[PDB]
This record gives C-alpha cells, structure tokens and sequence, in this order.
C-alpha cells in the first residue's frame, strides 16, 4: 500500500518542476 | 508577465505545501508500519 | 525503501529553495 | 523504472537551478 | 548569459516531457 | 535580495551535490 503513496509524491514533484520551468521562462521573458 | 508568474508562483506555494504534507504522512506512514 | 525517503525529502527540500530564489527574483524583476 | 525517473528529477532539479544562477549573472 | 539560459529552458523542457513520459511508463504498471 | 538569492542559489547546490551522493548510495546497494 505504501508504494502507492509514494507515487503521489514523484507526480507532485514532477509538476512542481514543471511549474518552476513555467515560473522561469515567463521570468527570463521578463529578464 | 507579472501576472503569470505571480500565478505559477502562488500554484508553486499550493504544489510545495501539497508535496511536503505528502512527504510527511508517507514518512509516518512508514515508519510506524 | 528508507534511502528514497532521505532523497525525496531532500528533492522536496531543494525545490522549497528554487521557489523562494525565484520569488526573491521576481522582487528584483 | 522510478530510479530512472528518480534520476530524471534530480537532473531537472540540476536544470533549473542552472537557470536561476544563468538569470542571476544577467541580474 | 542569454544564449546560455535560452539552451538550459529547452533542455529543461525536454526533461521535463521525458520525466513525464517515465512516470507515465511507471503508471502503465 | 541580492544577498537572499545568492544564498538560496549555494544553499541548493549544497543540496544538489547532496541529492546527486544520495541517489548514487540508493543507486549502490539496490544493485546488491
């Protein structure tokens, strides 16, 4: 069951990657 | 711009605070089992 | 499954700091 | 195959933190 | 530093769908 | 925010490093 949850987490990781990559191209749009 | 960063900023907060709650509860919910 | 967890905190971890270096970044943008 | 990805996020972690510190040097 | 920054987005971005792919290739298990 | 960002930026490659060691420990003995 444990090894599910941590599938959740690599998920969040991955798109909050996603969401910081997004964060510094619109910034470096802005640079 | 300012605006889409500061809303990818602000989704960033919402995805950290999700990611560490997470971390958390499956850190417990190991240990203990 | 315990080495993974000192990782994914440390993951968690750094991308707290990326997102506070650009927030910090946008003050200077 | 999640150590292949695991491998992955640490390399965007790498990605990304480059960026900032590219960014920082045009700041 | 332009040219730099320009070529580490792209290679971000093509991690980024590669790191998506892999954990879509872990939840086709 | 100069300071602050400069300080992030080492604090994460500190953590870089780190995460690049651990993962090759996880990488070591699970091919064991």
């Amino acid at each position: 069951t444990l090894t599910v949850q941590a599938r959740q987490l690599l998920s969040g990781i991955v798109q909050q990657q996603n969401n910081l990559l997004r964060a510094i191209e619109a910034q470096q749009h802005l640079l | 711009y300012t605006s889409l960063i500061h809303s990818l900023i602000e989704e960033s907060q919402n995805q950290q605070e999700k990611n560490e709650q997470e971390l958390l509860e499956l850190d417990k919910w190991a240990s203990l089992w």
